[PDB]
RNA sequence: CAACCAGGCUU
DNA sequence: AAGTAGTTATGCCGGTCA
DNA sequence: ACTACTT
């Protein structure tokens, strides 16, 4: 009855955005971002890439409550290096990654028989 | 359903509560169901066979 | 390759028995998750009814017609109902199937997963063809009937995701451990008398070198090497369980890029 | 009340093997406990499903119009 | 049961005997040798409460009546058969319960009270009442979509129809601390 | 031998045939 | 509604669903579980009328209640076991998730402190990071027993500036105890801030608790071998004690303590000797129970269960009772009919010597119930008569 | 609820991918919690869940009947020759991240009824509405549109 | 005592309640369909006028 | 910037009550037969067995604010030892005469020397590195 | 937009 | 000494009757 | 039950 409908748990409604940032005041060089409709899927992944740019002085993540699909992830960089790009990176990365292992799954699978 | 059939209601009385018929009686061994009863209210005054 | 390597250990249909190593836990788990919830496939979501006298009733029926697995190899070129442009939907985004039934039989009529009839045009493509494993070719025992017991229906089926329901999800189970002989500690064994005899040694404990007394605990360890196993419904073939997931995840991750990008201009 | 169409649990498959499982029975004079293992079910997830279900709808269809 | 020790072939001993036992599952099978013929064969007695005050009854047939010529870590504790004069002895136990308890797996296992809960809650429950539902115009009524009999079963269940029409799911369960909810 | 003693599992036999006979609601009918 | 804090104001926070979700620390005051209790909203609806209630009856304010000049919220259930658990001197945290631990705190000064361990691998510590939730200048020290400036059985407590220095943290530190972290929150830095404690103290925790998991099954109320059979002796050796005072009174050799009867003086006895055989049968299971044993590690936190609730499951129930005696003699001179006439054994007046383990047997389980079907009883008088007399 | 007098209603629901599982692929249906044990004093249910966890795997009805001669004992050498862990415990890993839990969970089935009396039957909310004659104060009743 | 001490009364809301590790200690989470169905009687003053006449 | 106190010691006993992990150790000096010390550790990360030569230091730096990761790949290291903590000082005891003994707790893990000399080094700080080698 | 009786649920 | 009337927890949720 | 006023 107060059910919310399910497909809300991947459709930005009208109106919102994969991201927002803003900067977190409480530090220096740091950043707070939203994602808006995601989860830990997407989070846990963007925190560990993340915590390998040694350029990075901190990040973690975090879904405020279970009903609502979303979560916040808090970037903090090194001097003169801007962790919106830091984000940038940590992410192609994770493509690449994947990349490989997209192509070499296929490698072992065409040479299997059954 | 069956639960039901099986049903036996005893008059209160005017001191009502004590103990005494509310109790589990020995007797009551292998005739009536020793955890079968409601809670409270009327507790050990309903009993099933 | 590079990055990440793979070594498929058995394999069939409807399993991947794999060792994923050389990868962060993170996405090993991440992959899982994808697979399991976010891969599109198809099946009945609308089913308009004209016709019943089962002993089963209208919804009920419905929700199994759900479940009933169906062609999607082909899905990713199809769209969703929500973003094609017909008022409410087309052959460009659904199947439409059939399904009739009358007690002729003198004995309980049997309805399977196989008397469903594709009507709209599926402009060449594999898709919504309900997905027979049966033994006999008859899939689902879909609903049973006696007399002059009738039931017309018509369904639609469309795109879809887990996240929405569980009906598209294609997954369905998907085994998932690592690090056999707890070497990074990432468990504390309960145990009566002694953990080793108690607790049962996996499969997997051969493919790793055992533990080793005297070593001290290498703490330095974090974690690679994970032995997997997808196993697939049919809708879509095992391998693919896995590699539209690798997708997939891909395309998210490529999203906030893309997104972090028109949020450049100002 | 038919066959859950697959396990509530993992999602797999069971819709099928209602009829085979109820051969492996009465025909090929099996135990549950393998007729189960001979299709597939391997964990109890998946298992419970099929050892546990009640037909009823058999009962249901002996009624009438 | 009515034990009368007449065994000029040993000590006291039940009336009934493993033929008069195969006798009957005999006639299971065939779906002569009814409850009845227990009752007349006099082999099984009726004795309401106040005749049981001057009796004695052995829990179970064996383990209270042979002699005394090691025990099992695991399992209970029994007293013994300390006595001689057994003229009655109980079908089973498990007899004394009423439909509701029977139910109740283990109820052997609890603490008093908590049998007494699932006697009633038992009650609020779903399931299938009878197979004519759909031709019953009740006011108010739910069925269960896929009712599964229960893993875990009482042997009294068997005469209840509860694996025929039962009330509830095997669900797989979990018995941890997750999000906190 | 249709005279030996009587274990444990054959006291279900007597009640299975008690059942047959009586029925859970007895009672209310007699 | 028995007492004011039945009553609170609250903030609305509109959710989804169809259930009204409250704080589950704000749980005993109501007296709420949610095995399906239902709750009761009434909306104010003038200007001074809202005034009323948020200046006066708001939780936060609330907390520390008169009934007892001590506190009426603590922590529970999965926060508070959760809460010992992340405090032992053996955890430790590793820095990635020691990050997230710290974002999930919605004040943090977004300043890392300083790990414990450097050396090899920079780990944290339970009792470190949880002291990101606990605010500055509370002050707080304890002694439970052989506690001493080093407690070496990590016991008390001494909490300084605000940060933990030593000593487990439970259900006496954290809980709605008397010189409560919570007493001396709220009364150092105002209603205000300790009910954002509860907050973080739960998010934290809870969290840290979601990943290090918790749970409990039979393997934990099964007691070692030896333990047990050396209950089993523990047992019988008072089943002796008990039957020669049988015997020793059956002859006319025991003496009427003053004022009361033989028969009387006789009971008091025996059921002294099966008690207190079955305490210790019990205290005996307790010991053997390591501490890896989750029954036991929730008695430790407080979070729910006690000594006896071991012993009845894993050791040996007990003596049932009715009226004070023991079973009685229903049938004539006899418990059941499955007696011989004017027994008084234990194994007969209504003694259960087997644990929930085990398990029951015939008499046991009928006498059992009818020691319990008094509870339920007086359950059900206690509850009337107690409600007029609150009237 | 159970059949041991554990009465108890939903919090939230998770989907396969948040909740937890045992690396052989298997998940939840209930998430019960610890603390409903101990005080409760209801070892009955611990054991059907073990039994049941057995029967399942073998097929073969389980019997919890009364007074048997059957033990937790007994029945832990039988889940014992199926490959898991002798007490039900399993190793599971929390779903978020896919790490191990530190802790081992007492899984398997157990029979679980679902009782009348659910939430939207009740949920009920009022402001100005019908009022009574006599009294002329609100009329009683959730059905009546009452307060 | 049953009209006057204590009576049934308008603008009040009843339905199950669950824990919900993730709320303020003072907050209560109210279903939405409740919310729709309360009301408070709010004043028109400069201070709101806008903010008022964007909810009716 | 600078050290405060240094000695080696000798390991008395090692004990680990009730801890998978853990070992409270106590050792005389190589020096005086007045400092005596009492000390947690993750006998994980640093294993110890009863009878050995460790070294104790002090110092109130490694050449404070929020801790940055290693990065430090290359930079200042006082981390010439095999075991570095960092606690905090409570309670600075007088066991009479002119026999001082202060305490030392690193989030949970706890330490109790003796002795006295360090009366113009060991401030009572909250500062306190803790390391040791061999 | 009611009385009266009866019954049931509030670990 | 016996009888009689008063009060007996809170709140929510199928059948007869002018 | 449990107390007070009547019988
Ligand atoms: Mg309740
Ligand atoms: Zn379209
Ligand atoms: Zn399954």
């Amino acid at each position: 009855m107060n059910a919310p409908d399910r497909f809300e748990l991947f459709l930005l409604g009208e109106g919102e955005s994969k991201l927002k940032i803003d900067p977190d005041t409480k530090a220096p060089n740091a950043v707070v971002i939203t994602f808006e409709k995601e989860d830990h899927t997407l989070g846990n992944l963007i925190r560990a890439e993340l915590l390998n740019d040694r350029k990075v002085l901190f990040a973690a993540y975090k879904v405020e409550h279970p009903f609502f699909a979303r979560f916040k992830l808090r970037i903090q960089t090194t001097e003169g290096y801007d962790p919106k790009d830091a984000l940038k990176n940590a992410c192609n990365s994770i493509i690449n990654k994947l990349g490989a292992l997209k192509t070499n799954f296929e490698t072992e699978w065409n040479l299997q028989t059954l | 359903t069956l639960s039901h059939l099986r049903r036996t209601n005893t008059p209160i009385g005017r001191d009502g509560k004590l103990a005494k018929p509310r109790q589990l009686h020995n007797t009551h061994w292998g005739l009536v169901c020793p955890a079968e009863t409601p809670e409270g209210q009327a507790c050990g005054l309903v009993k099933n066979l | 390759e590079e990055g990440p390597q793979v070594k498929i250990r058995e394999a069939s249909k409807d399993n991947v028995d794999f060792i994923l190593s050389n990868v962060d836990l993170a996405m090993a788990n991440s992959l899982r998750r994808v697979m399991i919830a976010e891969i599109p496939t198809l099946a009945i979501d609308s089913v308009e009814v004209e016709t019943n006298t089962t002993v089963l009733a209208d919804e009920f029926i419905a929700h199994r017609l759900g479940l009933i697995p169906l062609q999607s190899m082909d899905i990713e070129q199809l769209e969703y109902s929500r973003d094609c442009f017909c008022e409410d939907h087309c052959d460009k985004c659904s199947v439409v199937l059939t399904l009739q039934a009358f007690g002729e039989s003198e004995s309980t009529t049997n309805v399977y997963s196989k008397d469903l009839v594709i009507v709209s045009n599926l402009m060449g493509r594999n898709i919504g063809h309900p997905i027979i494993q049966d033994k006999e070719g008859n899939g689902v025992l879909i609903c049973k009937l006696r007399k002059g017991q009738e039931l017309k229906l018509t369904c639609v089926a469309k795109k879809g995701i887990a996240k929405e329901h569980a009906k598209w999800g294609p997954a369905a189970a998907i085994e998932f451990e690592y690090d056999p002989w707890n070497k990074l500690k990432h468990t504390d064994y309960w145990y009566e008398q002694d953990s080793a005899k108690e607790w049962p040694q996996s499969k997997n404990c051969e493919y790793e070198d055992p533990p080793n007394e005297g070593d001290p605990f290498d703490y330095k360890a974090q974690a690679d090497t994970f032995y997997m196993n997808v196993e697939s419904v049919g809708s879509i073939p095992v391998d693919q369980v896995v590699v539209r997931g690798i997708d997939t995840l891909q395309k998210k991750v490529a999203s906030i890029l893309l997104a972090l990008t028109q949020m450049d201009q100002d | 009340m038919i066959v859950p169409v697959r396990c509530f649990s993992c999602g797999k498959v069971v819709g099928d093997k209602w009829e085979s499982y109820l051969n492996l029975l009465q025909e090929d004079e099996l135990d549950e406990g393998t007729a189960l293992s001979r299709l597939g079910l391997k964990r109890y997830c998946c298992r419970r499903m099929i050892l546990t279900h009640v037909d009823l709808i058999e009962k249901f269809l002996r009624y009438n119009p | 049961f009515i034990v009368e020790d007449d065994e000029s072939l040993g000590h006291k001993e039940l009336k009934v005997r493993k033929g008069h036992i195969a006798k009957l599952m005999a006639t299971e099978y065939q779906d002569e040798y009814t409850w009845s013929s227990l009752l007349n064969e006099g082999l099984v007695e009726y004795i309401d409460a106040e005749e049981e005050e001057s009796i004695l009854i052995a829990m179970q047939p064996e383990d209270l009546e042979p002699a005394e010529a090691d025990v099992d870590p695991a399992k209970r504790i029994r007293v013994s058969h300390h006595a001689t004069t057994f003229t009655h002895c109980e079908i089973h136990p498990s007899m004394i319960l009423g439909v509701a308890a029977s139910i109740i797996p283990f109820p052997d296992h609890n603490q008093s009270p908590r049998n007494t809960y699932q006697s009633a809650m038992g009650k609020q429950a779903m399931g299938v009442f009878l197979t004519n539902y759909n031709v019953r115009m009740d006011t108010m009524a739910n069925i269960l979509y896929y009712p599964q009999k229960p893993l875990g079963t009482t042997r009294a269940m068997e005469y209840l129809k509860f694996r025929e029409l039962p009330a509830g799911q095997n669900a797989i369960v979990a018995i941890a601390c997750y999000s906190g909810y | 031998d249709e005279s030996a003693p009587i274990t444990a599992e054959d006291s279900w036999a007597v009640i299975s045939a008690f059942f047959r006979e009586k029925g859970l609601v007895s009672q209310q009918l007699d | 509604s028995l007492h004011k804090m039945s009553m609170m104001a609250h903030r609305v926070k509109v959710i989804p669903y169809s259930t009204f979700r409250l704080n589950l620390s704000v749980t005993s005051p109501y007296n709420a579980d949610f095995d399906g209790d239902e709750m009761n909203l009434h909306v104010p609806q003038s200007e001074e009328t809202r005034a009323e209630l948020s200046q006066l009856c708001a939780v936060p304010l609330q907390i520390v209640s008169p009934q007892s000049n001590k506190p009426c919220m603590g922590i529970v259930q999965d926060t508070l076991c959760g809460i010992r658990k992340l405090t032992l001197r053996d955890t430790f945290i590793e820095l990635d998730q020691v990050l997230n631990m710290l974002y999930w705190v919605p004040d943090w000064d977004g300043v890392i402190p300083t790990p414990a361990i450097i050396k090899p691998k920079p780990l944290w510590s339970g009792k470190q990071i949880l002291s990101v939730a606990i605010p500055n200048g509370i002050h707080l020290q304890r002694f439970d027993e052989g506690t001493t400036l080093l407690s070496p059985k990590d016991n008390g407590m001494l909490i300084i500036d605000g940060q933990i220095i030593f000593g487990v943290v439970e259900k006496k530190t954290v809980g709605s105890s008397n010189g409560g972290l919570i007493h001396v929150v709220t009364r150092e830095k105002g209603p205000q801030v300790c009910a954002k404690l509860f907050g973080n103290i739960q998010k934290v925790v809870n969290f840290w608790l979601l990943h290090n998991g918790f749970s409990t099954g039979i393997g934990d109320t099964i007691a070692d071998g030896p333990t047990m059979r050396e209950i089993t002796e523990t047992i019988a050796e008072a089943k002796k004690k008990v039957l020669d005072v049988t015997k020793e009174a059956q002859a006319n050799l025991l003496t009427a303590k003053h004022g009361m009867t033989l028969r009387e003086s006789f009971e008091d006895n025996v059921v002294r000797f099966l008690n207190e055989a079955r305490d210790k049968a019990g205290r005996l299971a307790e010991v053997n129970l390591k501490d890896l044993n989750n029954v036991k590690q929730m008695v430790m936190a407080g979070s729910k269960g006690s000594f006896i609730n071991i012993a009845q499951m894993s050791a040996c129930v007990g003596q049932q009772s009715v009226e004070g005696k023991r079973i009685a003699f229903g049938f004539v001179d006899r418990t059941l009919p499955h007696f011989s006439k004017d027994d008084y054994s234990p194994e007969s007046k209504g003694f259960v010597e087997n644990s929930y383990l085990r398990g029951l047997t015939p008499q046991e389980f009928f006498f059992h119930a009818m020691g319990g079907r008094e509870g339920l009883i007086d359950t059900a008088v206690k509850t009337a008569e107690t409600g007029y007399i609150q009237r | 609820a159970s059949r041991h007098g554990q009465k108890g209603t939903i919090g939230i629901t998770y989907r396969r991918e948040d909740m937890p599982f045992t690396a052989e692929g298997i998940v939840p249906d209930l998430i019960i919690n610890p603390h409903a044990i101990p005080s409760r004093m209801t070892v009955a249910h611990l054991i059907e869940c073990l039994l049941s966890k057995v029967a399942a795997l073998s097929g073969n009805e389980g019997d919890a009947s009364p007074f048997t001669d059957i033990t937790v004992e007994g029945i832990s050498k039988l889940l014992r020759e199926h490959g898991y862990q002798s007490r039900g415990f399993e190793v599971m890993y929390n779903g978020h991240t896919g790490k191990k839990l530190m802790a081992q969970i007492f899984f398997g089935p157990t029979y679980y009824q679902r009782l009348r009396h659910m939430v939207d039957d009740k949920i009920h909310a009022r402001a100005r509405g019908p009022m009574q004659v006599l009294t002329r104060q609100p009329v009683e009743g959730r059905s009546r549109d009452g307060g | 005592r049953g009209n006057l001490m204590g009576k049934r009364v308008d603008f009040s809301a009843r339905t199950v309640i669950s824990g919900d590790p993730n709320l303020e200690l003072d907050q209560v989470g109210v279903p939405k369909s409740i919310a729709k169905t309360l009301t408070y009687p709010e004043v028109v003053t400069p201070y709101n006028i806008d903010r008022l006449t964007q909810l009716v | 910037s600078n050290t405060l106190f240094d000695d080696i010691f000798q390991v008395s006993e090692v004990d680990p009550g009730r801890y998978n992990k853990v070992c409270r150790i106590e050792a005389a000096s190589t020096t005086q037969d007045q400092c005596k010390l009492t000390l947690d550790i993750n006998v994980e990360l640093f294993p110890v067995a009863a009878q050995d030569s460790l070294t104790v230091t002090i110092a109130s730096s490694l050449n404070t604010r929020s801790w940055r990761p290693p990065q430090a790949g290359d930079r200042s290291l006082a981390d010439d030892y095999d075991y570095v903590m960092y606690g905090t000082a409570y309670k600075f005891e007088e066991v009479s005469k002119d026999l001082i003994a202060v305490y030392y707790s690193f989030g949970g893990l706890l330490m109790r020397l003796e002795g006295n000399y360090r009366n113009l080094n060991n401030l009572k700080q909250e500062n306190a590195y803790l390391l040791i080698r061999r």
